[PDB]
RNA sequence: UUGUAAAAAAGUUUUAGAGCUAGAAAUAGCAAGUUAAAAUAAGGCUAGUCCGUUAUCAACUUGAAAAAGUGUC
């Protein structure tokens, strides 16, 4: 040939990028490629098709939490250093090596430069100290309460313990009932609850919550005792489950919110914060304050239980309480030993000595948690007499407690400040420097760097923005007069603002913006319809009615419901009697929450409604979103001191808001439609007959909004464009690889650009697989069957796992009746019945339940090629309505069933099916297309219009997935990785065929600005009309088929050679072109490349292990020998290095030559990269040959004998390097055989397919020989293959479907990558590992470019010599 | 039982780096456990019939399989995880 | 839908909290336990109350680095 035009297909994913080059005839070209290196291979022919595989891109989060933990340790460390600075000179006069002894307290005695007893320096005073003060809290109480002069070392220790473990900062200011007491925090919980459920409040008037909740009963008992005081409230209702959350139980909120899957929550679980986020995702952000208030009360109960508060008043309530716990632990322990010794003396040893058991010895000495200890003794207590008290204490979770323990995070710093301050006042007269530093020392404990300041950097931190107004070290004491608080806060606001996607350069509003919330109510309010006595059609809400509703319902209540709408407004303002509401279910989801927060706080309804003040209020909400530092809130509200009273001024600051929305003020109430001068929010209020919302108004091409949005999105560099994407970091990695593939392919093709780039992008986060939707299926039936009042679930038991049978799902959805005739179906004879498409396959390929029905015979739909008949519609409409009101059919499905009442399928309907087929809805695919398009089309013409040389086309995956199933180009991902490449080829085929047949449809699926054609004008009014009108049967993939069968069994034939009539170009030859596709998919040479990468991240496993004299442990500090101190195990190899050098083999120091593989640990990496020969020489090697030091990152590829390949997993393990190209004929057999049951299609061919698997049962033996010849050659797991070969024999007579399903498991023996366990029926095959890398050192290392087309082959057996 | 994120959490608590891969609609999802941080990697991929958590439990319930000494600890740790789910 | 700032509670590790009676030991019998210090990526220079686990990476040529080249009429 001579034609040089080509097109590129791509399949972007998070672990793979498939790519293919095709020609105008859909063939994949083949080119010779230069092979560089030192071997005898100087060129290969390669097919231009393949896929790049890579490890997932990871988020910066784990890195971030480790960064913040480091800052916290650094700054806690410094608080202690500040204290010691203040103590040093006087401590020196008292004990001049005291601080030395604490510094070295960790060292073994051999290494201590001082005497081993930290506090006093001799054994007698230390032993006596500990007997007098068994815990640090005895020292703290004594120092708080006594008036004696105390040793300065003991004073230091008590201050240091409060300053190093200073407690939480969740409460602002001094502690008082309203921020700390159980009763006040309980009230706030019910106030919050009554705010969200005005119709059904909690009335807690006489309810002594402090006493009920603070008492010394178990958690479940306090829940009962509380709920017992609230008539109307079940223990497991919403309020009960909130109280259970507050008490530390684990309520299930599922049934509360009518969820399909249960929502268990526990405030103490490490998972809690995003377990709550996943709950709030479903039920609504409106409930966040409810769970917050539950959380606050939780702290107040826990702290109440920690402070055994009483009227033996101390200034040291916390230390006092811990002493009490110490003493009670002692008493119960003594009694436990006595009871054991008397009744179970053989268990004494175990419980008190055996620290590998979860008894008392494991509890104190063996790592057992309190929870674990309790689970171990409880059966033992229950066995003994006199254990009733102890068991009460246990089931109260108050037996043998320690003082340092998990509750303590609910201790406010203000408590440690209390004791800290008392102590200083005691001793400040015996030690003047304590008096002179008292406020310095309390500042060390109380000071806290504000969020809005950030790290206190000085130029060398990419995370910092803080601003100085004096170049000197910032301390807790000079902070306010050294930090420029104002300028730092300014920089904070800039960095923390998100910009509007729809219209960059505009900040987004707070999620609690009054405008956002007005906008959100009016956008919900505009789709609501109604009917009353004396009305033709369901009318929309007049803008004058929307405006009156938001003024009398939404500006008076928080939740407005269909009741107060239908009653308080319609039947009380508009003189109606009964109004049908038909756009809004139980109530309105949106709310003017912020309006009512401000109404309640500001108590000035006129002020709030004066849309003159709207900037003041939005700036207020803005400040309470950006900030929590009350000192910065005070400064940023100072201007409105004239506007508000000190009583409402105070209450404002204490109100917090968090969250951003998606939109900017300019978008909502900025840009105006040219002709109308209406902003978007202007439209949501008034719009006449057609009442459009937001997603319509943007999408609507009849206005100026969509154009200006595009004109807006205008955006420099490449990594800029990729950072700026709304996308996961995995997808951004895959996108960047995709760009690199396109560039390399352009090079390969003579630096000529392609005609088209066809893109398809995987959907992310398809993690759960199979169960989640099958509980939804059950949820829908249970609500719907009940809504009908049907007895169908008692007559026919419910089990959500056979709801995955679609026939059985539809049976229940249809209340067990024919969807097309008023008759019953037999649940036991579903096999006799037909599932039928409401809208036939010829207009659209919609196989969801939304478009399916179960009828005894699909001929009950009628004789049309359309939606079912007018006759069916008149006979069944009223039954369909019942099913609709009961939510057993969607609204959409109701409209399709009844379409014959409205003439049937209109051109408008068909035009929408066409849009549905072509238009990729996802934003991320549009931004990928723009990056590629901006990269390919760089030149402009004589009129300054961009010259679009390359068309970049986005395909919905459904097109190619449907193509595969229609023409039996089946895919089986388990066999090998080729399917990634095949998908890219198939996108190229379909996308380029589409763009040939349907040029006028360009704007729908090619990036750029094209003529936008009214698609209705392309739709023939009749089949006889067939001229320039593309479609009668709306399914755009019809031209591939030779026959299509209509919904009434009529068959329409198409030509073998499909052409574009307007342009003459051939688009598809059903002889040639399918054979081309089949031939491509069967090619064994596909370039599969696994991207090689250096490993980053943590140095090693994290457990701090006890000491061993195993030299394998890594010291935690430079001078801590792990043989004395413990350390870390299992470091991580950044990359391996090939080293050729000499070593010594004996006492002679004679030099043996060596060629080894050395793993460089992440920790060693900088050291090695700075002086590689110094590094290697210090490891043994001598005479190192620097020029042969080959960096070998993970997945470096080697080829051995017989095309056998290995990949490098580390310096001491290999992975499988080969792909098993199973012939295309065995692929479709495996798919058909193992889906023999679940077939999905016409019985005429679904029977034809089944005979195909019957008549090719011998492929079973052929496929096994394929597996076996590949394995003997490149797997080299002999014993394993012997085991699978006999296991295939033990089952040769099991059914074909079953043998095929298990043969698919067999491919993990052959897969690329790490060897993995698998099963063949019951036989289990253990993975054969490649634990030796020696053989790799004489193989061929293959450097591959990203497409694998360009390679350098290095024969390593030529190294090791001169 | 326990779900995939529970299992990942439990494995991490045993001080193993572990990654979920292949969560595209394109790729087969695979749990990968870095057994030793030196190239030994235990991979459980998801099948249509059987899930990762199901494969994990049926593989580690009976503890070690005596195949590789450098994995005896790793099998003990994974077994304790199986017990948890009850 | 990414990215970022502030804080806390545990946990681990080594040391300090003189174990006693009987015994030649081996060992047996008992007593006891709840606390603390310090480290919490080795570390780095820019020495900050900063930074140290994300992103980025075939080979070869040129660059300080963005990046640019090398295989093809
Ligand atoms: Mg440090």
């Amino acid at each position: 040939s001579m034609d040089k035009k080509y097109s590129i297909g791509l399949a972007i994913g998070t672990n793979s990028v498939g790519w293919a080059v095709i020609t105008d005839e859909y063939k994949v070209p083949s080119k010779k490629f230069k092979v560089l290196g030192n071997t005898d291979r100087h060129s290969i022919k390669k097919n231009l098709i393949g896929a790049l595989l890579f490890d997932s891109g990871e988020t910066a989060e784990a890195t971030r939490l480790k960064r913040t933990a480091r800052r916290r340790y650094t700054r806690r460390k410094n608080r202690i250093c500040y204290l010691q600075e203040i103590f040093s000179n006087e401590m020196a006069k008292v004990d001049d090596s005291f601080f030395h002894r604490l510094e070295e307290s960790f060292l073994v005695e051999e290494d201590k430069k001082h005497e081993r007893h930290p506090i006093f320096g001799n054994i007698v005073d230390e032993v006596a100290y500990h007997e007098k003060y068994p815990t640090i809290y005895h020292l703290r109480k004594k120092l708080v309460d006594s008036t004696d002069k105390a040793d300065l070392r003991l004073i230091y220790l008590a201050l240091a313990h409060m300053i190093k473990f200073r407690g939480h900062f969740l409460i602002e200011g001094d502690l008082n009932p309203d921020n700390s007491d159980v009763d006040k925090l309980f009230i706030q919980l019910v106030q919050t609850y009554n705010q969200l459920f005005e119709e059904n409040p909690i009335n807690a008037s006489g309810v002594d919550a402090k006493a009920i909740l603070s008492a010394r009963l178990s958690k479940s008992r306090r829940l009962e005792n509380l709920i017992a005081q609230l008539p109307g409230e079940k223990k497991n209702g919403l309020f009960g489950n909130l109280i259970a959350l507050s008490l530390g139980l684990t309520p299930n909120f599922k049934s509360n919110f009518d969820l399909a899957e249960d929502a268990k929550l526990q405030l103490s679980k490490d998972t809690y914060d995003d377990d709550l986020d996943n709950l709030l995702a479903q039920i609504g952000d409106q409930y966040a304050d409810l769970f917050l208030a539950a959380k606050n009360l939780s702290d107040a109960i826990l702290l109440s239980d920690i402070l055994r508060v009483n009227t033996e008043i101390t200034k040291a309530p916390l230390s006092a309480s811990m002493i009490k716990r110490y003493d009670e632990h002692h008493q119960d322990l003594t009694l436990l030993k006595a009871l054991v010794r008397q009744q179970l003396p053989e268990k004494y040893k175990e419980i008190f000595f055996d620290q590998s058991k979860n008894g008392y010895a494991g509890y104190i000495d063996g790592g057992a948690s309190q929870e674990e200890f309790y689970k171990f003794i409880k059966p033992i207590l229950e066995k003994m007499d006199g254990t009733e008290e102890l068991l009460v204490k246990l089931n109260r979770e108050d037996l043998l407690r320690k003082q340092r323990t998990f509750d303590n995070g609910s201790i406010p710093h203000q408590i440690h400040l209390g004791e800290l301050h008392a102590i200083l006042r005691r001793q400040e007269d015996f030690y003047p420097f304590l008096k002179d530093n008292r406020e310095k020392i309390e500042k060390i404990l109380t000071f806290r760097i504000p969020y809005y300041v950030g790290p206190l950097a000085r130029g060398n931190s990419r995370f910092a923005w803080m601003t100085r107004k004096s170049e000197e070290t910032i301390t807790p004491w000079n902070f306010e007069e050294v930090v420029d608080k104002g300028a730092s806060a300014q920089s904070f606001i800039e960095r923390m603002t998100n910009f509007d996607k729809n219209l960059p350069n505009e900040k987004v509003l707070p999620k609690h913006s009054l405008l956002y919330e007005y906008f959100t109510v009016y956008n919900e309010l505009t789709k609501v319809k109604y009917v009353t006595e004396g009305m033709r059609k369901p009318a929309f809400l007049s803008g004058e009615q929307k405006k009156a509703i938001v003024d009398l319902l939404f500006k008076t209540n928080r939740k407005v419901t269909v009741k107060q709408l239908k009653e308080d407004y319609f039947k009380k303002i508009e003189c109606f009697d009964s109004v049908e509401i038909s756009g809004v279910e139980d109530r309105f989801n949106a709310s003017l929450g912020t309006y009512h927060d401000l109404l309640k706080i500001i108590k000035d309804k006129d002020f709030l409604d004066n849309e003159e003040n709207e900037d003041i209020l939005e700036d207020i909400v803005l400040t309470l979103t950006l900030f929590e530092d009350r000192e910065m809130i005070e400064e940023r509200l100072k201007t409105y001191a004239h506007l508000f009273d000190d009583k409402v001024m105070k209450q404002l600051k204490r109100r917090r808001y968090t969250g951003w929305g998606r939109l900017s003020r300019k978008l909502i109430n900025g840009i105006r439609d040219k002709q109308s001068g209406k902003t978007i929010l202007d439209f949501l209020k008034s719009d006449g007959f057609a009442n459009r919302n937001f997603m319509q108004l943007i999408h609507d091409d009849s206005l100026t909004f969509k154009e200006d949005i595009q004109k807006a999105q205008v955006s420099d560099s490449l990594h800029e464009h990729i950072a700026n994407l709304a996308g996961s970091p995995a997808i951004k990695k895959g996108i960047l690889q995709t760009v690199k593939v396109v560039d390399e392919l352009v090079k390969v093709m003579g630096r000529h650009k392609p005609e088209n780039i066809v893109i398809e992008m995987a959907r992310e986060n398809q993690t759960t697989q199979k169960q989640k939707n099958s509980r939804e299926r059950m949820k829908r039936i249970e609500e719907g069957i009940k809504e009908l009042g049907s007895q169908i679930l008692k007559e026919h038991p419910v089990e959500n796992t056979q709801l995955q049978n679609e026939k059985l799902y539809l049976y229940y959805l249809q209340n067990g009746r024919d969807m097309y005739v008023d008759q019953e179906l037999d649940i036991n004879r579903l096999s006799d019945y037909d599932v039928d498409a409401i809208v036939p396959q010829s207009f659209l390929k919609d196989d969801s339940i939304d478009n399916k029905v179960l009828t005894r015979s699909d001929k009950n739909r009628g004789k049309s090629d359309n939606v079912p008949s007018e006759e069916v519609v008149k006979k069944m409409k009223n039954y369909w309505r019942q099913l609709l009101n009961a939510k057993l059919i969607t609204q959409r499905k109701f409209d399709n069933l009844t379409k014959a009442e409205r003439g049937g399928l209109s051109e408008l309907d068909k035009a929408g099916f066409i849009k549905r087929q072509l238009v990729e809805t996802r934003q991320i695919t549009k931004h990928v297309a723009q990056i590629l398009d901006s990269r390919m089309n760089t030149k402009y013409d004589e009129n300054d219009k961009l010259i679009r040389e390359v068309k970049v086309i986005t395909l919905k995956s459904k097109l190619v997935s449907d193509f595969r199933k229609d023409f039996q180009f089946y895919k089986v991902r388990e066999i090998n990785n080729y399917h990634h490449a095949h998908d890219a080829y198939l996108n190229a085929v379909v996308g380029t065929a589409l763009i040939k047949k349907y040029p006028k449809l360009e704007s729908e699926f090619v990036y750029g600005d094209y003529k936008v054609y009214d698609v209705r004008k392309m739709i023939a009014k009749s089949e006889q009309e067939i001229t320039a009108k593309y479609f009668f049967y709306s399914n755009i993939m019809n031209f591939f088929k030779t026959e299509i069968t209509l919904a009434n069994g009529e068959i329409r034939k198409r030509p073998l050679i499909e052409t574009n009539g307007e342009t003459g170009e051939i688009v598809w030859d059903k002889g040639r072109d399918f054979a081309t596709v089949r031939k491509v998919l069967s090619m064994p040479q596909v370039n599969i490349v696994k991207k090689t990468e250096v490993q980053t991240g943590g140095f090693s496993k994290e457990s701090i292990l006890p000491k061993r004299n195993s030299d394998k442990l890594i010291a935690r500090k430079k001078d801590w020998d792990p043989k004395k101190y413990g350390g870390f195990d299992s470091p991580t190899v950044a990359y391996s290095v090939l080293v050729v050098a000499k070593v010594e083999k004996g006492k002679s120091k004679k030099l043996k030559s060596v060629k080894e593989l050395l793993g460089i640990t992440i920790m060693e990496r900088s050291s090695f990269e700075k002086n590689p020969i110094d590094f290697l020489e210090a490891k043994g090697y001598k005479e190192v040959k620097k020029d042969l030091i080959i960096k070998l990152p993970k997945y470096s590829l080697f080829e051995l004998e017989n095309g056998r390949k290995r990949m490098l997993a580390s310096a001491g393990e290999l992975q499988k390097g080969n792909e098993l190209a199973l012939p295309s004929k065995y692929v479709n057999f495996l798919y058909l055989a193992s889906h023999y049951e679940k077939l999905k299609g016409s019985p005429e061919d679904n029977e034809q397919k089944q005979l195909f698997v019957e008549q090719h049962k011998h492929y079973l033996d052929e496929i096994i020989e394929q597996i076996s010849e590949f394995s003997k050659r490149v797997i080299l797991a002999d014993a394993n293959l012997d085991k699978v070969l006999s296991a295939y024999n033990k089952h040769r007579d099991k059914p074909i479907r079953e043998q095929a399903e298990n043969i698919i498991h067999l491919f993990t023996l052959t897969n690329l990558g790490a060897p993995a366990a698998f099963k063949y029926f019951d036989t289990t095959i253990d993975r054969k590992r490649y634990t030796s890398t020696k053989e790799v050192l004489d193989a061929t290392l293959i450097h591959q470019s990203i497409t694998g087309l360009y390679e350098t082959r290095i024969d390593l057996s030529q190294l090791g010599g001169d | 039982s326990m779900n995939i994120n529970d299992l990942i959490r439990e494995i991490k608590n045993k001080d193993y780096t572990v990654k979920l891969s292949g969560t595209d609609s394109n790729s087969i999802t695979q749990l990968i456990i870095r057994v030793n941080n030196d190239g030994n990697e235990y991979v459980i991929s998801e099948s249509e019939n059987e899930s990762i958590v199901e494969k994990f439990i049926s593989a580690f319930k009976n503890g070690w399989n005596q195949e590789y000494e450098d994995e005896e600890e790793f099998y003990n740790d994974m077994q304790t995880i199986t017990l948890k789910s009850e």
